[PDB]
């Protein structure tokens, strides 16, 4: 995609400060382009497929299609 | 709420793409007014309300007002709550846009409370058990096919058969029995049709020109020269301009939604515009959702009942489609205004045939009333079945013991016919409010077999059965001259 | 926006976080002037080639020109990911996040013939007023178009155009025509 | 529509 | 006067003096066969009409974030991708004045007849907000249209944008020349906007329009078919910015427009030619919104603003007759009503071809005169009865005498309905017409003469008894002095038509 | 020109060119891709510009095949809209969209060529004189008349007509119109052009041993053609006919046969170009490039071209856009009708949808308009009659009514005609029948005086008279 | 419908049935009407008689060679 979901200034600036650097982000991450009752979660890469996340306001989420960067 | 300033960056037609800092971001259905500079040198602000996220702190956003001059780049505003619209007692009489702006130009309305346009649905524990009949007025409606208050209800029939009369007759009967006020919805309404209301609402007493706050309707006019974002929310406009009213007032409340095609057509509009992919015959994919949205904050709270009274417009004449499909889903009692009856002149034209209701069933009107109700539908059946044949036998020539059937027929369809508190403008009869009580005693003593020898324009344009029975005895006193 | 801004933002704020600001808009000058010569974007595309090879021609040319640290970070996350194929207009687009974010707007002043640095300076005057911006950049083009003074192409990206020029004889003959 | 104005004109 | 034209060019020469203007100038990245998604301009309002280096000026619809996307109004091939284009301050605007009456224009306002070059001061922006609510009123006065059909069963009142909407082919062209040719005692400014009509049916009415003296108050606004997608979208738009003139200037007014079909279809090209997404049908997002905001600027003004009227009358071409397409259900949710005029009706004689049932309008007899309002009730009354009686059409074998009475007197009815091409019937006739036919004064007949007898009959009434036109141009009530006065015309001239 | 453009991509018949930044071609330019054929060095494909895309690169349809051509080839743009060879050398030569002979004679002149792509004729001159025109056809010289100098659209299903039509109406007229027709075979199959030639050159019109005197012109991109050239073969028939309407000063007869090709090669261009597909399945500028071909076809003070379009209606939608925006152009529409074809009424032409706008009764004659008039209504009370006729018998209706049946059948078996091109079809000699012929045939036709003549009687018959004698020779062969 | 017609048949087949086509798809509409039918006089019953006898002998069994003469 050219517009990937994972492509705002704020969450390439997250990797941008280490290339190659100290271990990744495990279980934190930013919600984004929450729109169709759909919000695109950047990192959470120990996410099964299928996992019960929560939210900030506490509205629980399915992830179920999961990405390279996004777990939708 | 905050300066939220952000540029428009995209504006495809209707639709405005805005951005914003990366700190602060308006949610979903977030109204912000965006300080925009018309053509003219006025700075006038055309609002709008955040339909989508897009991601890149760039929320698409549909205006409710021409972005014919909107530069990229212009201030945006943002309110930090749905659009604000300033219900109260103050807003009873005068006529409303979406956003909340009195355009009857009469002067300004009192926003000291404003309620928010997108509050959610109310509660299990709040929605109301008891199956209440809603004493509405006519004496067609509460014999035949009852109203939930608290429930939804459809005028199948268009204009030209006699619906401003009946929805004026139906304000006007709420105003005066029972102890709530209505609201007119007109959602998508040609402002010719508009102005037409309005010039009949101000000459039949239903609003007071010289007296408003005492009036009882609250006109929201979303007039289908605005966008499509506008004339999709109007319905949920007057919803909350009505849930005040419900909920504050503990009164009952009458919402006249024009016909919700226009606002499932307008749902499509934005669904269209905001590039959301299309499901069934081409309204929205959120068709189901967006009309239940709509349609269930039409509830009998244990306030008040805010039951709705909502105009459908099946399209190419089907109810199959998903648009009248999931309307009807919803619709609690259907009733019919049937042209050629109207053209009759069996005022309100509401045919007592074709129309039917959910609430109809003997556990919710009454064991007596779902009696008399099926037979006088049977009878009526009866008499569409023998217009065939009164033409080629006669009313002679056919068996009496169904030329009996014939005569209750023809005074059961006249004493349908009820004059209204808004007819007396054109004619001159002063009106007659008949309660469900009095309509079904005297549909019994009609169809029982008593008054089978008053004559059958006794029963023509009258109120209660007694009142027939004054008219037919004023009719034999003049007998003899 | 676009990818290409998107990315470009980033390394504009990483610019702003980390104190290296002008270092870097000096160090994506070099590295746009390195992405042009067709020989060096192309194998940096072309995604046959392995991206070991890549990464590690990457870091022999880092070292070579001696770029700051986090723009290399920036550039190798470029080849990391398969976006690398924007590059020269990433780039491209740093002038524009950059300038707007440290404050500073171009103007293009386009004149007959070479325009001299005290006017031109009157004119960053003029253009600074107008605007709004702290050091306003005068990148001036010597164009053979015009007649007789100066077009100001300040703005966004061209956008307001103010022009003493051969519009003038233009707008004359135009509106002499009047039918 | 050859396919819709065939319906349409065995309703019809 | 050899160098004195020359010497005319120095005032303006000496005159334009060129303040320093911004222009918002942006380059071109794409020519798009009719869209130009020129990049750069940031501060230009969405519709802002953009010029090129070529002089191709282009509206600026579809602003997206790093192109702003316009469509161009000309024929674009001398965009050369790069050429810097300047915008425009205006907003899309044409100049309107009284001086256009009678010359054919395009959507550029700019005359295209060629006859002369029509001089304006006052210019009204082609969209423009709709009459508020405060200012529109009820329709009042009826318009006459010419036709029994659409002026008894159907009427059209001033105000009232009704809908000549029917199968190809079926003379809702016809119709609507004819409403705009019979509009010609009155005072009503008839702006007869053609989007997409070929160049020589545009001749063949504006020179139709001139034999019959009727071109001297019609702007036939035309667009021909090689005219770019942005006129054929625009024409409504313009015709409608010189009636609203019209009509806030105290006239009563009466566009008719051409194929709204047509319209939509052109801002189907230039939508979809701009990238925006289909909704049913492949029509745009906003067809219907578009739609209105052409068609809901025509209403009667109050008091205070002028008297004035804009009366729109559309004509939606629909295929294989039906109303379930898009652009004919979404322009009948709009309109007060609709006529239908089917090919059935066509082929079969009923010229014109005026459906008697489903084709309702929403005004009803408020529209409509007193003296229509007294005899086209008994028409409709008589034509729905023989509608119902149209299936014993060919089975009434001496059946009750109501039964054949009625329908034979329908029979005749519709052959009062009827009428020739071009043929417009001035209300002081057609009363007569329509009382002749629904007061069994003509059962007489058989079914062929009916035409000729009706002629006939009016003939000799408007040239031996004038006092019916005083009656029913001024007082405009069918009182008793006209009534019989029309009975014993109708006498004399039946005896005198039996003497052949 | 000089400008070498070195080919991007090549995606089917659409390939996009990269130029350089400076010297960029405008749109529909035509584009010379100096490129390889399949054995050996030199050919020369042309491509039209449809659009720019802005990345130095502008889209382009191809005239000649796709296949052959490398990612990088050298192209220059000539500068001229594809410039078409017309004038006196014209005349008499198959030519492709091109601009080239291909009936393999001796090539052509590039003295008096013309662009392709021209602007449209200003509505300041145009030439509106109703005049009537008699083709030969008894049905539409009579049902609907066509417009001498005026655009008729031979609209049809797959194979019902429009074909043998157009045959017909060039054997009919081409001999009398002393100003040349130009046949343009856009998009229709190649054995129909092939036959279409033999007869042109057998009925003198091509004149093979003068052919520089011939009073046609012809244009072929027929079926088998890359989309890009029947999308601008119409165009090269439209600039052969606007030269001989500008310059020559002479009335022309174009014959487009299948327009609809003109609009489908325009969607298969579309659909790759960019341009987000319509409705049920065209280009978006569907309309609009349909103009651009229609309108240029009017009677201009110089001249008069008439034209007859044999539009193809996809499967008889006749609701389709296709035929849906070509009704708006063409004045004397002819809708020909499989429903009447399957009986073998031909030509299929149905009497009630093919309508004319110069059945006006001034313009026409009052005698022909009302025969005119008694016929569409009589075949309107058939077609009404034919679901009481199907379901409830023959019998269940009235005995004026019958009669109103057996004379709508009389009518609709009458007007068909022995076509002078379909003899091969039909098997019996050709009937060239007149206008006069057929309005006093349709007169005592549908005046009851010879409602007892057999229906088989009138079927396939060139005037009422020869009905008369066929109706003689079958009441002997019945006994006989 | 063949877009060739009889011109690509033998000449005997052009003589005896060329007019066969044509004929046939007549007798199919006076078949259809006649179905249903009062007062038929002789030429509608003799005409049907002769179209039922022209249909009935086109009922090849299949992978059966007919040589030219065995249709003409
Ligand atoms: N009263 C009438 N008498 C005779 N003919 C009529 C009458 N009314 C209509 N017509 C016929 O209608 C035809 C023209 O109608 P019209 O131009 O509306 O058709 P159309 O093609 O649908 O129009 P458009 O080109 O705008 O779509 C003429 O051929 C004319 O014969
Ligand atoms: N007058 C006629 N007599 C016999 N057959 C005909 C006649 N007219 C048309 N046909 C048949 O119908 C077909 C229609 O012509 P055709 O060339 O198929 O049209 P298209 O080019 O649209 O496919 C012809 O091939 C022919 O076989």
């Amino acid at each position: 995609a050219t517009i990937r979901a994972d492509e705002i200034s704020k969450i390439i600036r997250e990797r941008i400060e280490g290339y190659n650097r100290e271990v990744k982000v495990v279980n934190t991450g930013t919600v984004l382009q929450v729109g169709d009752g759909i919000a695109r979660i950047h990192g959470l890469d120990e996410v099964m497929a299928g996992e019960l996340v929560e939210f900030e306001e506490g509205t629980i989420g399915i992830a179920l299609n999961l990405e390279s960067n996004n777990v939708g | 709420e905050k300066k939220n300033l952000g540029r428009i960056a995209q504006i495809i037609g209707p639709v405005l793409d805005v951005a914003f800092p990366p700190g602060k971001m308006p949610n979903i259905y977030n109204a912000l007014i965006v300080k925009g500079r018309d053509t003219a040198g006025q700075p006038m602000n055309v609002t709008c309300e955040v339909q989508q996220l897009l991601g890149n702190n760039r929320v698409r956003a549909v205006a409710m007002s021409a972005t014919d001059g909107l530069t990229r780049g212009m201030e945006v505003i943002d309110t930090g709550a749905p659009l604000s619209v300033p219900v109260g007692g103050a807003t009873l009489g005068r006529i409303f846009n979406v956003l909340g702006e009195p355009v009857d130009n009469l002067g300004p309305v009192d926003t000291r409370t404003t309620s928010p346009i997108h509050r959610s649905a109310p509660a299990f524990t709040q929605l109301d058990t008891k199956l209440s009949i809603f004493e509405t007025g006519i004496k067609v409606v509460d014999l035949l096919a009852p109203y939930r208050r608290g429930g939804k209800i459809g005028l199948f029939g268009g204009a030209g058969v006699g619906k401003t009369v009946l929805i004026m007759e139906l304000i006007n009967n709420i105003a005066k029995a029972h102890g709530g006020v209505s609201v007119f919805g007109g959602v998508g309404e040609r402002t010719r049709e508009g102005n037409d209301l309005y010039m009949e609402m101000k000459e039949s007493g239903v609003i007071n020109e010289q007296n408003i706050a005492e009036s009882k309707v609250a006109l929201v006019y979303g007039q289908m020269n605005e966008p499509p974002g506008a004339r999709m929310r109007v319905g949920l406009t007057a919803l909350t301009m009505a849930e005040y009213f419900r909920d504050v007032n503990e009164q009952d409340v009458l919402l006249f939604i024009d016909n919700i095609f226009r606002f499932v057509q307008a749902g499509s509009e934005v669904s269209a515009l905001l590039g959301r992919m299309p499901s069934a015959v081409g309204y929205q994919p959120t068709l189901s959702t967006e009309m239940g949205s709509l349609q269930e904050r039409i509830t009998s709270t244990k306030e008040g009942s805010i039951t709705s009274i909502q105009a459908v417009y099946v399209p190419a004449d089907d109810l199959t489609d998903p648009a009248p499909a999931t309307t009807f889903a919803h619709l609690d009692a259907t009733t019919v205004l049937s042209r050629g009856l109207a053209a009759k002149g069996i005022y309100p034209a509401v045919d007592p045939l074709d129309s039917t209701s959910t609430m109809l069933q003997p556990r919710i009107v009454g064991e007596e009333h779902y009696e008399i109700a099926q037979r006088v539908k049977e009878t009526l059946q009866r008499y569409k079945e023998l217009q065939d044949i009164i033409a080629i036998l006669g009313l002679d020539e056919l068996s009496e013991e169904d030329r009996l059937t014939v005569a209750r027929a023809r005074k059961i369809e006249r004493f349908l016919s009820q004059p209204f508190f808004v007819a007396e403008v054109f004619t001159g009869s002063p009106g007659k409010y008949v309660g469900l009580a009095e309509t079904i005693r005297g549909f019994q003593l009609i169809l029982s077999g008593e008054l089978d020898s008053l004559p059958e324009q006794a029963f023509y344009l009258v109120g209660n059965i007694d009142e027939a029975t004054a008219k037919a005895m004023n009719l034999e006193m003049e007998s003899k001259l | 926006d676009s990818t290409a801004s998107r990315y470009a933002s980033a390394l504009a704020d990483v610019a702003d976080v980390t104190g290296t600001l002008e270092a870097t808009n000096s160090d994506v000058e070099k590295l746009i002037r390195i992405f042009s010569e067709e020989p060096v974007y192309y194998f940096f595309a072309n995604p046959v080639i392995s991206i070991d090879n890549k990464r590690s021609v990457l870091d022999e040319i880092i070292t070579t020109s001696g770029l700051q640290p986090h723009t290399a970070n920036f550039i190798n996350i470029l080849i990391d990911s398969e976006r690398i194929n924007l590059v020269k207009e990433i780039l491209n687009e740093f002038e524009d996040v950059f300038n707007k974010i440290t404050g500073t707007e171009v103007a293009v002043v386009t004149s007959v013939v070479k325009l001299e640095n005290d006017h031109l300076a009157q004119i960053a005057k003029g253009v600074q007023k107008i605007t709004g911006a702290k050091n306003v950049r005068i990148k001036t083009v010597i164009d053979p178009s015009l007649v007789a003074g100066f077009t100001i192409r300040y703005g966004n990206e061209g956008s307001k155009l103010v022009d003493m020029s051969v519009k003038k004889q233009l707008e004359e003959i135009a509106a002499q025509l009047e039918m | 529509c050859a396919n819709l104005r065939e319906l349409r004109d065995r309703i019809g | 006067r050899a160098d004195e034209i020359s010497k005319i060019i120095r005032e303006r020469i000496e005159g334009y003096n060129r303040e320093v203007k911004v222009v918002n100038t942006g380059t071109v990245l794409q020519v798009g066969d009719g869209i130009a998604r020129i990049h750069g301009l940031d501060e230009v309002m969405a519709g802002e009409l953009v010029e090129f280096e070529e002089g191709t000026i282009g509206i600026a619809l579809n602003l997206e974030s790093n192109n702003v996307g316009v469509v161009l109004m000309g024929d674009g091939l001398m965009i050369q991708e790069g050429s810097s284009v300047k915008a425009t301050g205006r907003i899309a605007q044409i100049p309107v004045s009284e001086a256009y009456l009678g010359r054919v224009i395009n959507a550029l306002a700019k005359p295209i007849d060629g006859r002369g070059e029509i001089t304006a001061s006052e210019s009204r922006l082609i969209e423009s907000p709709a009459p508020g609510i405060m200012s529109r009123r009820s329709v009042y006065e009826p318009l006459q249209t010419g036709l029994i059909a659409i002026d008894a069963m159907i009427p059209v009142g001033r105000g009232q944008r009704e809908l000549i909407i029917g199968d190809r082919q079926t003379g809702k062209t016809a119709v609507a020349t004819d409403t705009i040719l019979n509009q010609q005692g009155q005072n009503v400014i008839c702006v007869y906007v053609a989007i997409g009509q070929k160049a020589s049916s545009v001749a063949q009415v504006v020179t139709n329009f001139q034999e019959r003296g009727a071109m001297e108050y019609t702007i036939v606004v035309a667009e021909t078919a090689d005219s770019p997608a942005t006129l054929q979208y625009l024409a409504p738009y313009t015709g409608a910015a010189l009636a609203e003139y019209f009509m806030y200037r105290e006239r009563h007014t009466l566009i008719i427009y051409d194929d709204l079909s047509k319209q939509a279809q052109a801002y189907r090209q230039m939508s979809l030619l701009l990238r925006r997404p289909p909704g049913r049908e492949a029509y745009p997002g906003d067809v219907f919104y578009l739609h209105s905001r052409l068609l809901e600027r025509a209403a009667k003004l109050s008091s205070l603003l002028g008297e004035g009227s804009m009366t729109a009358l559309p004509i939606v071409e629909t295929q294989a007759g039906d109303v379930s397409a898009y652009i004919p259900t979404n322009v009948i949710s709009i309109t007060d009503g609709q006529i239908f005029l089917s090919a059935d009706l066509f082929n079969a004689g009923i010229r014109p071809a005026i459906n008697v049932g489903i084709s309702v309008s929403r005004v009803g007899s408020a529209a409509q005169i007193k003296a229509m309002k007294k005899v086209a009730g008994k028409l409709k009354l008589e034509l729905a009865q023989f509608a119902e009686l149209e299936a014993f059409a060919q089975f009434a074998s001496d059946l009750d005498k109501a039964t054949q009475n009625q329908l034979a007197r329908g029979q005749r009815l519709r052959e009062l309905l009827k009428q020739p091409q071009s043929a417009p019937l001035t209300v002081e006739e057609q009363v007569m017409t329509i009382y002749t036919g629904t007061n069994g004064y003509l059962d007489s007949l058989e079914l062929d003469q009916v035409r000729k007898y009706l002629v006939e009959l009016r003939t000799y009434v408007k040239t031996n008894k004038p006092e019916f036109q005083e009656i029913i141009s001024s007082t405009k009530t069918f009182t008793e002095e006209a009534e019989a006065l029309l009975k014993e015309a109708i006498q004399e001239q039946m005896e005198r038509f039996l003497l052949q």
